[PDB]
Order: structure tokens, then C-alpha cells, then sequence
């Protein structure tokens, strides 16, 4: 699960879809180009997405994502920095602990902190 | 050993996980009607009888209120930062 937790890491920090085999959560559409519009391939998804605490986790993955690449792609770059937060990811290391319980929830619930943090300061300031 | 893995399960997590009715806390959704979503109720019952004689009932009642408390906090008080 060490690319897996990769690309999880890089669409819950950078909003960046590297998805050559069909295998994440989520992905784009239409391969001007603006109005796209995403889906979730219900058959890879890591929680069965039934109770409302899996969605909410599952939908707030998909925002973090929606977000990022939202103010990403505003700012004609091809990266957010780093230092545009204060508050800081750091990579999944070790998966079996991240799905272990709750663990996943508070790392998408800082991916989501920042996103938000960095998607407000670019519409409210920007 | 495997004991002791059901019980730090237990004081850690709040979870029944695969104990087979092995543990002296049971996870208990029969209900009657009353509670069905469990405002009121939190379904796990601790069954007296089953606590091994190696603990004593003081610490077997400690040990389900740990999770109980740990299982209320996190679903019910949201406290998902500071139980985890």
C-alpha cells in the first residue's frame, strides 16, 4: 500500500491526480477545460461508504481534493508550497496503522483544515 | 497473551473485535424497541459471570467503564483528537 498511500497523499495535500491505472478513490473527467466534473469509483474505495461517518470521511476526502486542485489550478502553479499553512501533513508511513481507527479520520481532517485555511485565504484575499 | 490482546483492544479502542464471546464485555444491540438508535443506551452490556478469576470484579468493572467512556467520547462527544 506504499503507492497507494502515495497518490492518497498527494490528493489530500496537492489536489494532484496521478492515475494511469484506474485505481483511485476519485478522478477527472474530460482526460475552457474548467467545468469538470469528478466521480468515486465506488468498487476501490477503502470504507464501504455506508453509515454516515464512512460518507462524511469519504466526502471530505473528495472536497480536500476538489479544493486543492481548485487553488492550484487558480494560481496557474503546478504545486501548492508548503509553507502557504500552518498547519502541515505529513506522509502516510505506515497504512495498516492509518486504517487502523480514527487515525484516517484526523489525517483527512487536517488535510481538510488546510485546505480550507489555504482555499479561503486565496478567495478572500485573492 | 491473547487475552491481554482482547483487553488492550478493549481499554484502547472500545472494540469487540473478534472475541468469539470469549471476553466479558459483549457488544448488545438487542433492544425492544426502546433506544433503537442508541441515544440512551450505548448497546454493550458486562456480564458478571464471565469475569476470569484472575481479576478482580473492581478492576473488571474499571475495564468496562474505560471503554464504555472511550466509546462515548468518541462517538457521542465527537472527541475524536483527544481519544485518539
Amino acid at each position: 500500500s506504499q503507492d497507494y498511500c502515495t497518490m492518497l497523499y498527494e490528493w489530500l495535500t496537492q489536489g494532484i491526480l496521478n492515475d494511469p491505472y484506474q485505481e483511485f478513490m476519485t478522478y477527472d473527467d474530460l482526460e475552457r477545460a474548467w467545468d469538470t466534473q469528478y466521480f468515486i469509483r465506488k468498487d476501490v474505495l477503502l470504507r464501504d461508504c455506508d453509515s454516515e461517518e464512512d460518507k462524511n470521511l469519504l466526502f471530505k476526502m473528495l472536497r480536500t481534493g476538489i479544493l486543492l486542485k481548485v487553488v492550484r489550478a487558480s494560481l496557474q502553479i503546478p504545486t501548492i508550497p508548503s509553507n502557504s499553512s500552518d498547519i502541515t501533513i505529513q506522509e502516510i508511513n505506515d497504512f495498516a496503522d492509518l486504517m487502523e481507527g480514527s487515525n484516517l479520520e484526523l489525517y483527512v481532517d487536517k488535510c481538510y483544515s488546510r485546505a480550507n485555511e489555504i482555499f479561503l485565504k486565496l478567495f478572500f484575499q485573492g | 497473551s491473547l487475552y491481554y490482546e482482547y483487553l488492550m483492544n478493549w481499554l484502547t479502542k472500545g472494540l469487540l473485535r473478534a472475541t468469539y464471546g470469549e471476553f466479558f464485555i459483549a457488544e448488545n444491540t438487542d433492544t425492544n424497541g426502546t433506544d433503537d438508535d442508541f441515544i440512551y443506551h450505548i448497546p454493550i452490556e458486562f456480564n458478571q459471570e464471565r469475569v476470569p478469576a484472575f481479576i478482580p470484579k473492581e478492576l473488571a468493572y474499571k475495564i468496562f467503564m474505560i471503554g464504555k467512556s472511550y466509546i462515548f467520547l468518541e462517538k457521542y462527544c465527537k472527541e475524536v483528537q483527544w481519544t485518539n
